[PDB]
């Protein structure tokens, strides 16, 4: 769950923005790249 | 799963009923209508009186009738 | 030999940088020029 | 009343020409599964900031009358069932209360206020953690006090605490009380699959029973099964710990496996009931002395959230209590159980059927009902009930009793993300964890009619 | 348990009784100290980290001493007879809705406004006699009460043989009624229980209740099916959970009223009281006087406390060792 | 295994381990050395045993 | 048995016939290891003519 992006100004609060960093932290999903293993391995 | 069993039974109080199972013995045919008939939370109610074999060559047979009354109710 | 993102790797930092789109509630407002009726 | 099997789930352990549809078919032949989701984000989400045990205060109120212990007499004797009357001629006799909560020259009554009112002679003699007052009538009784009017049991409220007009002395005191608090825990799922687009070992077949008798998205499999998971820890949760602490079941790695109460383990501890038939005699009156002594009398609108066929069961049972309704005639003028519908066949056509949705009680106690479709579920609910359904669709609940400010009933969250995810190569595991839980604040807010053939 | 007082109460656990100050040497043991004129009046007390003493009792200054029995003290629980109405029918009869009404006044509040209502619900039949109601009562009456998974356990419900007519027969939710075979059932007996507690912040109490009715038809006239009376009771709790919430309140006149609050940087009074023990309970009310102008009474009271089997022998030991000392009349128990 | 409490991750694609932990492994490779040790002179007391 | 129960399950509550649905799968806070299993299911054809 990436926290809630239907909010007012207000309610994006110093908190709120610092839970959408820790959802970066926990990890990429597409469907047009390659994986990083099969990338890793053409360079 | 080997043969097919007509039963004849009787919930207790309540009324009067027909049923088919397949099973391989008519222990495992009781077993089958009181697990998953409807009455399955009283399962007591069942009293099977009589189990016989769904045997084929005459292909044209009664095999169960049970008639409720007005004056058995 | 031997027979993960670290916060630190040869006196270097981890910076990890989240770009996202979130979503901003506006207002479109509909109003008439004083001048002409547009 | 009576089944007929239309299909057989076998698993696969027991068992290219051109194609019509590409897209698969589903039977109605087929029963389905049953998501709790609908049920479960009906419920708001209070967030956490961690996987610590909470607690909140519980507030509670302070009217309160003091029970007899037993009567003594002047002499010392106690006061007997087959006892004659005490204090008689205003004479003074002993009461012994298992705490002090009343002061010296106070007035205090029994069961028949007003008709026998007690005035204490002084302070409370202490005896144990027990309180003997000298009290003596203060009405103008030359008769006395009932012997029946002085047992163990009776209840004595405080009413004032009377003086003479000249040269008074301190007489009475004032009284304090406190609140409470409870807590509530978590709970810590896992789920794991050994596999990627293709199936695995547990499978199961579909036979349908007719008369001439792809390839396997495994993340989208691992994502709903894990999530029905955390629904099933949600709703139907047990908590196993004593009333000491300590847990029952220990887990793989010695650690006790900590597990918390789930929505239908919290919920069934008060207003709970369990029925041998439904009848409209044990709802309104279950449902009024709910609502004579903790609702107003606007607000009393209860909702019966419920099965399918509980609500015929509620049909059937509202119209023959209205069948018994012999003084008021009922005409299709007025309810319209026949319409008038405009046919092709006819001129005056018509159409015939109704459902009685609800039932106003007394004194305002109003009944509706919506059917929520989770409980008709086949898999869940093996239990079969005589009239048809799954014997758990003729179960009652009303959630949200009254108006509370705040929600009673929410679903428990960590800050953050408390899902984990994992996969394992070389065997190819994918892991996945979650932590969850369920609080109800109130469990007095919460009524429920469940079968007895689910008991015990 | 929070206590009243009239001014401050201290209490001494009386666990053996010595003769002298010197063989005070395990946790617990008492001498009532007095002097030869017998004017002043003290306990020495061993307490867990040294010898203690209580205040200085002035035998001219004391108001009453009295001695209270561990039965004096033990609640007794309250039990209900459910029969049916013998004017309305003797019998069942068919096809009516029983229902009984249990009603709580003191659930989870301290108040007569917090009710609590718990049903029990039995059909009738044909055939059904008074015996066999009786039995399907209890039944139906405990699978909505004693459920395990419920907050706290609430009453019991008993049947009564005709046959025994003194021996009561448990029924729980999961008793079924093949366990149930006797043919001579009079009466419902529903009794109230023991509420969970621990020392200091859940003090002991219990939930009364009353049994209603909802009323039958029987000839066409709505009657209540059943009356309920109250019997003398039959069951006790016993003392020894008064005086370990008595001991922890009245151990913080003399210890710390802090007791735990800022977890780790506390202190420990060491409790000698045992819960799992009945107790006697000796109160001495007795006061101060000033010199000149301080004539108020300042009224305060030492508690004594000792374990009793049957016959109390050691409080009547401790009587019996205040008499002699201190010159008083302490009625003996 | 699923989390690294000492990197702050939640998230294995290629884990260790069933298990919900994480052990850290140091190792280093050291020495000394003196050239002259008659460049160097000690006086020791003969109750430490040398 | 899990959900605190210490009386035991009865006898008549394991008989042949009771059918038996999986809930969930719990594990500890701390250092917990794998459980639970996911399932699938298989189509089958019908068949007609010209
Ligand atoms: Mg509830």
């Amino acid at each position: 769950n990436f926290p809630r992006q239907m909010l007012p100004f207000s309610k994006k609060t110093k908190q709120w923005r610092k839970d959408c960093l820790l959802w970066a932290n926990q990890k990429n999903y597409s469907l047009v790249r390659k994986s990083v293993i099969h990338k890793k391995i053409n360079y | 799963a080997m043969q097919l069993w007509v039963m004849e039974y009787e919930v207790t109080g309540i009324g009067k009923g027909c049923a088919m199972c397949k099973a391989i013995n008519p222990q495992q045919a009781e077993m089958l209508l009181k697990s998953n008939g409807i009455y399955n939370g009283s399962s007591y109610l069942y009293k099977v009186t009589r189990i016989e074999q769904v045997i084929v060559p005459p292909c044209n047979g009664l095999m169960a009738e049970q008639v409720v009354t007005y004056k058995d109710v | 030999f031997f027979d993960l993102l670290p916060y630190d790797l040869a006196g270097n930092l981890r910076v990890l940088r989240l770009y996202w789109k979130s979503k901003r509630k506006i207002l479109k407002v509909k109003s008439y020029d004083p001048e002409t009726g547009e | 009343a009576g089944k007929l099997g239309k299909f057989q789930m076998l698993g696969f352990q027991h068992w290219a020409p051109q194609k019509a549809t590409n897209l698969m078919v589903q039977l109605l032949a087929f029963y389905r599964g049953k998501s709790l989701d609908t049920f479960l984000n009906s419920f708001p989400t209070r967030e956490f900031e961690d996987d610590n045990e909470y607690y909140w205060d519980v507030i509670g109120s302070s009217r309160r009358n003091i029970p007899l212990v037993e009567a003594r007499d002047e002499n010392g004797v106690v006061v007997a069932a087959n006892a004659a009357n005490v204090g008689v001629g205003t004479s003074p006799f002993y009461l012994v209360f298992p705490e002090d909560w009343f002061a010296d020259g106070e007035v205090i009554v029994g069961n028949l206020n007003q008709v026998y009112p007690f005035r204490i002679l002084g302070d409370a003699r202490m005896e144990g953690t027990n309180a003997v007052y000298k009290v003596e009538l203060m009405g103008g009784n030359t008769q006395g006090v009932p012997a029946e009017r002085l047992q163990q049991g009776e209840r004595f409220s405080i009413e004032f605490a009377p003086v003479e007009k000249e040269l008074s002395r301190k007489v009475g005191d004032v009284r304090f009380t406190s609140p409470v608090s409870m807590r509530n825990e978590w709970t810590t799922i896992r789920i794991q699959h050994k596999v990627g687009n293709k199936l695995n070992k547990k499978l199961a077949m579909g036979i349908p029973m007719v008369r001439n008798l792809w390839m396997h998205y495994v993340d989208w499999e691992v994502e709903l099964q894990f999530d029905e998971y955390k629904n099933n820890a949600m709703a139907w949760g047990t908590s196993n710990r004593n009333l000491n602490g300590e847990y029952m079941n220990f887990g793989k790695s010695g650690n006790a496996i900590k597990t918390g109460a789930g929505i239908f383990e919290q919920t069934e501890v008060a207003n709970t009931m369990y029925y041998n038939t439904f009848s409209l005699k044990l709802l309104e009156d279950a449902l009024y002395e709910l609502s004579a002594s903790k609702l107003a009398m606007d607000d009393r609108l209860f909702v019966i959230k419920t099965g399918e066929r509980g609500a015929i069961q509620f049909h059937k049972e509202v119209l023959k209590t209205v069948s018994g309704w012999t003084t008021f005639v009922l005409d299709n003028n007025s309810t319209r159980v026949v319409e008038k519908v405009q046919s092709r066949l006819h001129s005056n056509a018509l159409s015939a059927g109704f459902q009685f949705v609800e039932y106003k009680a007394p004194n305002g106690v109003r009944v509706r009902l919506d059917v929520d479709p989770f409980y008709d579920d086949p898999v869940r609910n093996k239990i079969l009930h005589p009239m048809g359904g799954v014997a758990f669709s003729y179960r009652y609940d009303i959630w949200y009793i009254g108006t509370m400010d705040q929600p009673n009933i929410f679903k428990c969250k960590i800050k953050g993300d408390n899902e984990y995810r994992g996969y394992q190569w070389g065997s190819a595991v994918i892991h996945r964890m979650a932590t969850l839980g369920v609080c109800v604040l109130d469990p007095t807010r919460t009524m429920s009619l469940i079968p007895a053939i689910l008991q015990g | 348990m929070v206590i009243s007082i009239n001014q401050v109460r201290q209490l001494y656990v009386a666990k053996a009784l010595k003769a002298n100050t010197a063989a005070l040497t395990t946790a617990g043991d008492i001498v009532p100290k007095a002097d030869t004129a017998k004017t002043t009046l003290y306990f020495q007390s061993m307490s867990p980290a040294g010898i203690v003493a209580s205040d200085k009792i002035n035998l001219k200054h004391v108001l009453y001493a009295k001695a209270t029995p561990s039965e004096a003290l033990a609640h007794k629980l309250v039990r209900y007879s459910v029969t049916l109405d013998a004017d309305v029918s003797a019998t069942p009869v068919a096809g009516q809705n029983y229902i009984l009404r249990l009603a709580f006044r003191q659930y989870i509040g301290l108040s007569e406004e917090d009710q609590y209502f718990k049903y029990g619900e039995v059909i009738a039949r044909s055939g059904m006699t008074a015996s066999d109601f009786y039995k399907k009562m209890a039944i139906s009456l405990a699978k909505n009460l004693e459920n395990k998974t419920e907050s706290t356990p609430l009453v019991n419900i008993y049947l009564i043989s005709a046959a025994a007519a003194s021996t009561d027969v448990p029924v729980t939710s999961a008793t079924k009624e093949s366990d149930l075979t006797a043919t001579d059932y009079n009466q419902i007996i529903i009794e109230e229980t023991e509420q969970p507690w621990v020392l200091g912040m859940m003090p002991q109490a219990f939930i009364p209740f009353t049994p209603q009715f909802l009323t039958i038809t029987v000839d066409g006239e709505d009657r209540l099916w059943g009356v309920a009376t109250v019997v003398t009771p039959t069951k006790t709790v016993p003392d020894g959970h008064l005086i370990a919430d008595l001991e922890y309140f009245c151990m913080g006149a003399r210890g710390d009223i802090y007791r735990g609050m800022g977890y780790p940087n506390i202190i420990k009074t060491t409790y000698l009281v045992d819960p799992g023990a009945v107790y006697d309970v000796l109160d001495i009310h007795y006061f101060y006087t000033g010199s000149n102008e301080s004539v108020q009474k300042s009224e305060k009271t030492i508690t004594l406390v000792a374990v009793d089997d049957g016959s109390h022998t050691a409080m009547n030991a401790l009587i019996g060792a205040i008499n002699t000392a201190s010159g008083l009349t302490i009625a003996t128990l | 295994g699923i989390r690294n409490p000492f990197t702050g991750q939640k998230g294995n694609p290629y884990m260790s381990f069933d298990e919900d932990s994480a052990v850290i492994h140091r190792m280093a490779t050291l020495g000394v050395c003196v050239l002259d040790p008659t460049r160097t002179m000690s006086l020791i007391p003969a109750i430490l045993q040398g």
